[PDB]
């Protein structure tokens, strides 16, 4: 998915 | 937002302090009023992907709701994706959300010819989780909605409405409630008059009517 | 409101945070009191239909009242529909209101040559919504405003000019009403005195003489 | 018409 | 206000809410004290006709007294009416007073070579007006002014000339005032040293010496 | 006259 | 932030004291709220490391918390000269904590062809030692988040993910804790519908029918 | 103040009203401590004379002050006209008072070549005039200041200091107090310490010295 | 500060009432804490000397500090002075403090090619002086600092780490107050942990395991 | 004189 | 001295 | 170390 649980937005993946 | 810089270019706006503390005080004070989506969408005028994110990672609290919007990021992200395969290149779900794509890459697609709205995109995605966060912060549906029995008719309609904003029905359902339930959920009185004026009669014509109950 | 852009082209300038929570105190303090009409319309100078209706979604709370707005809205724009048929294209009533017309075709219109100011019209629509509301929000006519046995006379010319400023009235009305009504009105002793003075006299003599009560 | 009851301001038709 | 437009034309400056919620502030909390005329001169300085419009209705309050204000723009309009008969078109007192005159044409009159400035002309009817209730509104003539038996004289100082500026009187009249009641009207032991030091004597030295009582 | 009891300034007649 | 000056040079903008009074505020309320990491990157948009010093300096209080921000830019820009050996010249790691950097260099490296963002190098290093605080400052692990007997769901998912923020793992150690923990750590009847639904429930599924309880 | 416009040609800036609300709190809360001396100056940067003369027609209050204020305007400015002789034309002391000045005068000399500063003359009697209310405002001379019998030495200084900063008298004299009544009316213990340190010590040593009693 | 101007040339800024209102509420407020330096140092980005004169005019209060300041700044501009010798001109220490250099000096010098920064070098003797009063309006030195018998070990830091900023001592003195006093003067217990861990802990280490405690 | 007693200040003269 | 005991800051000397 | 316990930030050293 685009956006995961704990994370912020925006939050670059990996 | 973005603007034209003194050099002759396209460049990024950062967002002033009044405008995230106002973001900040709307969120803190108004929990997802159905005002919060109209008073998101005039203050992320003209955002950026990183904009948005940055408005919405500074709320704080209400985290539980905050899920439910990445939440719904996720599956219309995923629907972007779906809608439009991959062959500047053309943003996948991920760059419009403002994760893979860069401030620059953004800046470059919303000022494309044609330009590509990734601002404006993903503006949609974040107003449309806000709408599920408000259903399910209204207490009651507009079915629950009844005049109380020496409510002036005036209140009741405030309610009534107030209720219907946050409904979810589609239009034509909304166009059957405001002609039906708020006629039929009126007191005794005020809804004899609203019978005796006919099916009809528009609010303010009812109004004006019950006014004398 | 709309502006010249750096790069030498007419381009929308969202309106300020400041703006939006102005609009939002005026409404959720003043109640649509008279004065919330030129006040709104100092707030909205030069607004595009997309920034009315920023403002107009942006209100939450009197969802009655912004109601009737709405029905007004409706009437309004389908008398424009009727006193325009259809052949930039001309815009319909829909395209005024903000709802099928574009940003840029609304910046379009307001800086075609002649302009169409699709920006006022429909200012003039909501601001004469809004005066529908203020009169039903006025609980009380000019005719039935009459002097305290003891209230100063300046204050009851202040109720009475307060509620004739709500009215309705054709503009003879109310000039039949301040020569009339306020003298008819006022309280034993200060009403001799204001026919002592003659039926021509001006406000500035009135209250002169009636301040000796 | 052109604003329907439960829609908010500008909003677009369909 | 007017301003240069970045295309490089003369262009209207819309009222800031901030100006706009000051004058409500001004008017509202000062209720025409004196100062209420400088401050509105200050928050419509190079105010069109259309700008000092919206700050008067924006008023909302005080009703009466906005109806002896609009008794003297009648008044003044009509002088001028009056005083430059009919011959871009000379403004008519109406254009001056902003309802026959649209805003650009208030522009190019404020713009014009040589210019007519006719927001400045209704400015001066509007803050003759503000006078007229300036005086109505002080409670006390100059000559109802006497300093209490222990009362501070730099305390019945700010006193009569806070009196004083309200007045009316014609400047000589101003003089002799300053000159002769301000004695006149001391307490005995203040009214002794005050003759003592000469009829020529300046504020400073006024103060200087009775403060030693 | 220029201005009439009840309209807000600015009114334009008629 | 950095800005194009008049004369068609990048010169430096200084930082406003409303978002200096701003960042003064943020520190003082929320005393490291993990909210604070995106409250300082939002406010520090921009900046260069002289700017991102003027920040820090200016908080005042939380001294101890400052330290170990300090401890941590100590190794992280250690960290970058081992990763990055001398030979503009070429930043080492006091030049991009602005202490062996003329604010000049630092417009010169952020503004250079390409350009290397010193202000962005170092405000990752002090996000990542606010990153450091933030845990510290959290009271409770994730593991230590149970639902209280009568606690409404939307409120224990509230506190959940709240902890969750602040946690540390990574990320799919945070996807097993919002799958698993979130279930296991329910109020028994909740917990109980929310097996009933199966294991991959969305948040919005799992809130609708606990809401139930 | 003064600003070149969009159009390159010097022009008046209007004072915001943030600057005469500010103007207003200051003389209004502190009622001329000396601070409102050069509060005033920072305030009235760049002030045409018409600027000046619009803060100080704001003050409202304090009209036996300003008084003092025009007495003190009168003699300076006819102090200018015996001065400067009469041969653009050269300003008489009422066009610098701004009476007999337009405003395109006033701009007209403060952009002249070389500048005539009519803003920076009347600025200075208005300041002088000030520094005269100050004095009369100040309730006690220097030579009345002395040390409570237990008020620390810090605080002595602290009122020893503002009210020399009051006082008026030429630097000599102040160079003369500083030296000796400082010492002279501390309390006997300090005082003798004082006199251990030798009549030339700083006023850094005095306080480090006497903070030990 | 300064700017160029729509002219084309370097032309001063004037200090916003919003920044002297600010350094009037710093000062008023937090009376020299050491957060007071690095916010008047931000406050006064860009200043000129007459620039800095004007805010430290406005602080009004605390005048036995701000004469120590004045002490401090006659022996830092008599070490100009004396650094350097007299030969546009070259400043004297009288010019950098803004005394006997008019402002259009100052910005000729820091505009000069290359510039002679008097605001900056003046700024500093300011920073120094603030510094000497920073001192001295701290309470106690470093080593009175213990921690409580049941003071949290984050609060004892905290208390440490504020009063090691206001210190004075040269850095290594600090290297050895922070790695020696911090562990001496805990509580027996914390005191006897941090022995526990060795004599190289960082802060974050500490503060961990102390929190045990 | 330039200012008179009950004037604003800045008052035109006559 | 630059600055005397009594005076304003910048205060212009003589 | 680039920032020693007791100075503020972007101190320059020695």
């Amino acid at each position: 998915p685009v956006l995961f649980p704990g994370q912020p937005f925006g939050q670059p993946p990996l | 937002p973005i603007v034209q810089n003194l050099q002759g270019q396209m460049v990024h706006q950062a967002i002033s302090p009044r405008t995230l503390n106002a973001w900040v005080k709307v969120v803190e004070e108004k929990a997802f009023s159905p005002e919060v989506i109209p008073m998101f969408s005039a203050l992320s005028e003209g955002a950026t992907p990183q904009d948005l994110n940055t408005m919405l990672n500074t709320v704080g609290g209400h985290q539980a709701a905050m899920q439910m919007l990445k939440e719904t990021i996720n599956e219309e992200a995923a629907e972007w994706d779906r809608l439009h395969p991959v062959h500047m290149r053309e943003p996948r779900g991920s760059d419009i959300a403002g994760t893979t794509s860069t401030l620059q890459e953004q800046i470059g697609w919303m000022t494309h010819n044609p330009p590509i709205p990734v601002g404006e995109i993903y503006k949609r995605w974040i107003i449309l989780g806000l709408n599920k966060i408000v259903r399910m912060y209204s207490p009651t549906s507009i079915l629950d909605i009844r005049q109380g029995p020496k409510e002036p008719f005036r209140d009741y309609v405030d309610r009534f409405y107030k209720t219907l904003r946050a409904e979810q029905a589609s239009q034509e359902v909304k166009n059957w409630m405001t002609e039906t339930l708020l006629v039929q959920n009126a007191n005794p009185d005020c809804k004899t008059i609203l019978k005796a004026l006919g099916p009809g009669a528009t609010l303010e014509e009812m109004m004006t009517a019950c006014q004398g109950v």
